[PDB]
């Protein structure tokens, strides 16, 4: 669930 | 009257974030799949949009307060508003003259002509350009333009948002500065703030239209395979 | 002795399929995200590979018999062998001289130099080139080269294959022609067939190595977001 | 499950 969004959000 | 340091700090924080996430040379565009003048523009535009999401995300992470929201709320805000932030940030390259988006030059000059072969119809392009033109006319300051993007992104009335109250505070502390700045630093900006908020409402309709059209396109794998992982994930329906 | 019409028909069917799915002008490469000499080659190579999957799929759909397998078996065969078919088809552009892949010219000439910045290591590149060189030396005929691709793709010993028996028949009727052709039409090809089958075994190790390295790369979203929907789906682990 | 592979396979 939203793998890339997460990694980008940190 | 005049603004306070706290407010001035917010503006410098945003303006900087925008500068840091918006390349005026548009030199990154050379790395997109080449533009081509049957949905011949989809590859290049998909890349442009994916790239823009990455910038919109980078901008958010710098909006003061945003980074303290829950990872879940951050996503909910991005997924629902990214498409609007992109329409807002893209205005900085929209030209009233040629009525298009000029990004560094030819090949990256998207007239209403080439923008058609990307899978979208006039049912979106018409209101879109209408929006870009209207907005371009408000000759906003960088400060106001960047505020409007942070306000749009911090709307607590987006589906999926949990803390629809702490985000209410943030957006409010944001609308304050905008209202103030326009009062203290914008001659003839008595009816501006109201015109801007109206734009945020137009972004809601455009968002709706893009969503419908994106679904139809995205349902056809021969087309969805042209998109990028980020575009698929962000504009996807995963809860 | 000599081959039969049925066999000759198979060869013309394959050879044609290869011609129809392999552009000798490599003019489609201009549409890939530009090559760039930190994983600077990943975008362009990802596009090249995705594009290749599309060709490998198009080839399969024309291998006689393949289209009658179950949609499920067709996928199982592609997902497990696509990477090997790509290594096999890519040999047609591998050059012993410069020890690289020359596709239409510069920018599309991938030396072991640029092929490094795509996320893979020597633990793959070494055996890979070794393979390309060895294979390039068997100076196969188009007929034999295309047969080997159809044989490799119709291996019933791939995970996920249901009908591991009807596919056994097809691959067998395929190895027959190869054995025959080499006997009837290839001077000095007495020890060829055996050398070819050995290549199919090498493709198994390369497949294994690529799989390991692909997993590590694909696990890092900053990298997997550089791939394409097709590459992700085909090299993915979805059962 | 394999949306694109399917569409391409027909
Ligand atoms: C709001 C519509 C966004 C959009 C979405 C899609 C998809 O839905 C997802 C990929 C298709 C499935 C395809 C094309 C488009 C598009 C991009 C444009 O770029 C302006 C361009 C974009 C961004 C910036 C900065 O982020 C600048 C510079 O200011 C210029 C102009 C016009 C269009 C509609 C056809
Ligand atoms: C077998 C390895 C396939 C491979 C996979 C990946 C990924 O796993 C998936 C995207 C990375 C996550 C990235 C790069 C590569 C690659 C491609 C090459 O192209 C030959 C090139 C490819 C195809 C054809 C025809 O299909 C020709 C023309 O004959 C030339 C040469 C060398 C390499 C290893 C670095």
């Amino acid at each position: 669930r939203h793998k890339i969004l997460h990694r980008l959000l940190q | 009257h005049m603004l306070s340091d706290e407010q001035m700090q917010i503006i410098n924080s945003l303006v900087e974030a925008h500068h840091k996430t918006y390349d005026d040379s548009y030199s990154d565009f050379v790395r997109f799949r080449p533009p081509v003048r049957r949905l011949s523009m989809l590859p290049h535009l998909a890349d442009l949009v994916s790239y823009s999401i990455q910038k919109v995300i980078g901008f958010a992470k710098m909006i003061p307060g945003f980074r303290d929201l829950t990872a879940e709320d951050q996503i909910a805000l991005l997924k629902s508003s990214a498409i609007e932030i992109i329409m807002l940030r893209s205005n900085q390259s929209f030209s009233l003259e040629d009525m298009s988006w000029s990004c560094g030059g030819p090949d990256f000059k998207y007239c209403i002509n080439d923008v058609t072969k990307a899978g979208h119809t006039l049912e979106l392009l018409e209101p879109l350009v209408k929006f870009q033109v209207g907005l371009k006319k408000l000759k906003l300051h960088e400060e106001e333009h960047v505020l409007l993007m942070a306000i749009c992104l911090l709307s607590p009335d987006r589906p999926g948002v949990q803390d629809h109250v702490r985000i209410e505070a943030l957006q409010d502390r944001l609308c304050d500065v905008l209202q103030a700045y326009i009062r203290i630093q914008h001659p003839g900006g008595r009816l501006l703030y109201a015109k801007m908020i109206q734009k945020l409402a137009d972004l809601r309709s455009l968002n709706e239209e893009h969503s419908k059209q994106y679904r139809s396109l995205s349902f056809q794998p021969e087309h969805s395979m042209q998109l990028t992982p980020l575009v698929l994930e962000v504009f996807g329906s995963e809860v």
